[PDB]
């Protein structure tokens, strides 16, 4: 039993059970996942797409391009010198995306409260899960600050871009908890 | 009081656990109270083993003695049938033949890097069908002694959480394992490990590569790893086929003046520390690193 | 491929094999691919244009080596499968799930199982099958593997 | 929403699970709820049979016999000043048998782990459940100490015993869910 | 305030207290300054005698040799984009500093408890604020596992090796106090 695969099996559990609640909920707002196009915000800034591979797939080494994002942030996931630099570049590439997720899925949970009904909102326990994730990934975790408007935002805009990361983001927990799957066995 | 057991109870001779190849006399017995609410010449007292008739008695005291019981468990249930209702569970009992336990015939213990809790394997050999308990004992010089039980019925290794500290070098220290269950016990031959076998060098956790601040051949490689080694290992071999790694490095923490190819083509390094030549295990090799 | 009759038309179905041929190993795939048949028939040209993704498409090929097993002294028998060949690997990373159905010849003896062995209590007059599903995303489910109880 | 309410809801759950895996590991022991007689350990000693009723059904105060067993424990679920004696008496009744019942599952466990193979043993969950609803029942909560045999005890015995005890429990389970529900409502 | 200085502050006045007690309790074995020779365990292995210095005294940073042992560990006494790499080397040789007088003083503690009477034992209270001040100068803190010994070593050699490092240990840890304050202020 891996406790981060723990943890990456409930995320994938908790987006599954948010997707739903948002199909039902924006009955008209066109959320399937026909209508719905595949959009990735972390397409450039992280290396996840490569750098997290079984270490039988990656070979030629060279697509790694110079070593992107190389921070290699040390945690609790993984031990200091138990596996490759190929996993270690992925766990951290995992943990920028979780941190530019949770940072726009909090913009988006803020605008949504405003909303004189309360048609849909993010899922407080998925918020919640992401972060302890984050927490296990990188010792220097950064909780994201409770974010808030003055004014009034346009509602339609919010909750077609809302179907978007919400799919887009379902795809990236398999792909996190593949590599759990992986450092477990 | 909750009984499992009201209408009769079944005797088992000698006993629920006995050697391979004895015979048990399975008795089921019904209280004189109970029984068929109508006597007919029709109602049995059937015994089953796995729901196999094994026996069938008109009469309340029924006698049984089962034969060539292979290892392992066997559930032998009483029934009682009646005229017209249905079979009620009387009661029952569960036999589990067992054999002598197994002696440990080889005991190792190892403790890792200079500080480490020491552990110690042994092999259990032919599985006893019974509960089984281990006891592993260390004792030092004179007799003084940690011991810990591993109750769990199968037991990869047993750890002292006490960390061991020699008062000098070359001492001796004996451990033993003990085997016990409910038919016999067997101790294994006490071995005397002094700690410079106990203990078992880390790999170097550090590792880095210098050209000797220069575009020449000529490599050195800045490693660390625990303080008392007094002796060392690196490998050298071309990345491409391996060749040769040199049986021992002089004692620096960072290797000078290493011959190494020409060519800047990615080489594998790996590396192993020894903590006493005279009688200390090989460290495992560090994490390649590539070129 | 095939010359079926259905109705009296007797449709017959021609198809392509086409791997990617990108070299380098990716983790999720960002773009569809797109495939494009320019279909000519005498004198007329027809083109037809279809874009997909190949977990979407992926049909797993049915369990391998399925075997029963009778517990000693039990009712209920014990059934283990084993991964197919063809299948990706690491079987690690890419996972599966199997759903096994006792019906055979009550409506609904399905069990969905991630472990490669599962026990069922098994009537004599009916077969035991087998069905694989890729674990992670929803997936065309696999042909039923089947074998006499 | 009520926090013991909620510890009673996960006892039932847990006590079905534990039932099913019951009757699924014993298959020739006899544990279908026909062939199993109700037999409760907690026949006299304690009075939630009659201390947990609706207000409504309790009047005539007659067959609540003396104040039985009227310790009258103050506890976290509750508040001092917060319901009737009626509700009081019925909670310090119901952590009375979550005590007898607990301090006979550690004593059956500890003689099914003895067992060469692991056909059964109690759910560790449950238990632990078990421990929570009572920390809240009653401030004065004693622990249970480990307990342990030097010796081998009969197996079909502890089956049968076990399978008796279980589905008892059960009906007393959803006694506690059905007070619970009456408190927060 | 600093916390880190307030451990360090913390540490310096539990040696006072304990190097007062061995000098009451071992009457006969030499334990005064004058008589004890100053020798330092940590002289080649770390760099805090050069590395932990005030900006202002060090210039030239030719004698740091070749970034000797730079580790480089983060931690939550400092942050990762605060203070300069010539305190940053210094917090983690301090860290390696306690590393190697912890490992020491466990090892001298288990051997004195074998004692027939109980002359003098290490403070438990000194251990627990050496431990508390390396969680913070290192995320990767390693807690030393108990140790113990299956014989009896001779105890005056205990006794006067335990009197050297006492002394020696005092002035490291007011080298560290001095540190601790720099970075406050
Ligand atoms: C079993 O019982 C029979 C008759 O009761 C007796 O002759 C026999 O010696 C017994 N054997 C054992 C092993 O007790
Ligand atoms: C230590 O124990 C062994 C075995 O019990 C014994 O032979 C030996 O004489 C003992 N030594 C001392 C000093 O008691
Ligand atoms: C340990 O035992 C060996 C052989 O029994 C002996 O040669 C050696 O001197 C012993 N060591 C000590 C410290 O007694």
């Amino acid at each position: 039993m891996f406790p981060c695969l723990h943890h990456s099996q409930n995320l994938l559990r908790a987006v599954s059970n948010m997707l739903q609640k948002a199909r039902q909920t924006l009955e008209f707002y066109p959320c399937t996942s026909e209508e719905i196009d595949h959009e990735d915000i972390t397409k450039d800034k992280t290396s996840t797409v490569e750098a997290c591979l079984p270490l039988e797939l990656t070979k030629n080494e060279s697509c790694l391009n110079s070593r992107e994002t190389s921070f290699i942030t040390n945690g609790s996931c993984l031990a200091s010198r138990k596996t490759s630099f190929m996993m270690a570049l992925c766990l951290s590439s995992i943990y920028e995306d979780l941190k530019m997720y949770q940072v726009e899925f909090k913009t988006m949970n803020a605008k949504l409260l405003m909303d004189p009904k309360r048609q849909i909102f993010l899922d407080q326990n998925m918020l919640a899960v992401i972060d302890e994730l984050m927490q296990a990934l990188n010792f220097n975790s950064e909780t994201v600050p409770q974010k808030s408007s003055l004014e009034e935002p346009d509602f339609y805009k919010t909750k077609i871009k809302l179907c978007i990361l919400l799919h887009a983001f379902r795809i990236r927990a398999v792909t996190i908890d593949r590599v759990m799957s992986y450092l477990n066995a | 009081k909750i009984d499992a057991c009201k209408r009769g109870d079944v005797t088992v001779k000698p006993s629920h656990v006995i050697l391979l190849g004895s015979t048990v006399n399975i008795t089921c017995s019904l209280k004189p109270r109970q029984g068929c609410f109508h006597y007919s010449r029709r109602n049995k007292l059937i015994l089953y083993k796995f729901d196999r008739r094994i026996n069938f008695h008109h009469g309340h005291s029924l006698n049984s003695q089962v034969t060539g019981l292979p290892l392992g468990t066997t559930l032998f249930v009483c029934k009682l049938a009646c005229i017209n209702s249905d079979e009620i569970q009387i009661c029952g009992a569960e036999i589990f033949v067992g054999v002598a336990p197994e002696q440990p015939q080889n005991l190792s213990c190892i403790q890792k890097g200079e500080q480490g809790t020491v552990a110690c394997t042994w092999e259990r050999g032919r599985d006893t069908h019974l509960y089984t308990e281990y006891t592993l004992q260390l004792s030092g010089p004179k007799n003084l002694t940690w011991q810990k039980q591993c109750k769990d019925i199968y037991c990869d290794y047993l750890d002292f959480g006490i960390n061991l500290t020699p008062e000098s070098p070359e001492s001796n220290f004996t451990a033993k394992v003990t085997a016990v269950n409910s038919l016999g016990s067997s101790s294994s031959l006490p071995s005397t490990f002094t700690f410079l076998d106990i203990v078992r060098p880390l790999p170097p956790w550090d590792i880095r590569i210098k050209f000797q601040k220069a575009s020449v051949s000529r490599c050195t490689l800045y490693w660390r790893d625990e303080g008392l080694v007094l002796l060392n290992r690196l490998r050298y071999r071309p990345s491409n086929s391996r060749l040769w790694n040199m049986v021992n490095v002089t004692k620096a923490k960072g290797r000078h003046d290493l011959l190494d190819l020409k060519p800047f083509t990615e080489y594998e390094f790996q590396i192993s520390s020894k903590l006493h030549l005279y009688k200390g295990s090989w460290s495992d090799w560090s994490e390649s690193l590539r070129a | 491929s095939a010359e079926r009759v259905r109705g009296d038309n007797k449709e017959y179905e021609y198809s392509v094999e086409c791997q990617e041929d990108s070299a380098c190993p990716a983790a999720e795939e960002s773009l569809p691919i797109e495939v494009m048949v320019d279909a000519v028939h005498k004198l007329k040209y027809e083109n037809y244009t279809s874009s997909f993704f190949i977990r979407d498409i992926i049909k797993p090929d049915p369990p391998k080596n399925l075997q029963l097993k009778p517990l000693k002294n039990s009712r209920q028998v014990e059934v283990s499968w084993e991964y197919p060949d063809t299948w990706s690997t690491p079987h690690s990373y890419f996972s599966l799930t199997f759903c096994v159905q006792v019906q055979g010849k009550e409506k609904k003896d399905r069990v969905f199982t991630d472990k490669t062995s599962a026990t069922v209590i098994c009537r004599k007059n009916a077969s035991i099958s087998v069905r694989a599903q890729d674990r992670y995303y929803s997936s065309s489910w696999s042909e039923w593997a089947s074998v006499p109880c």
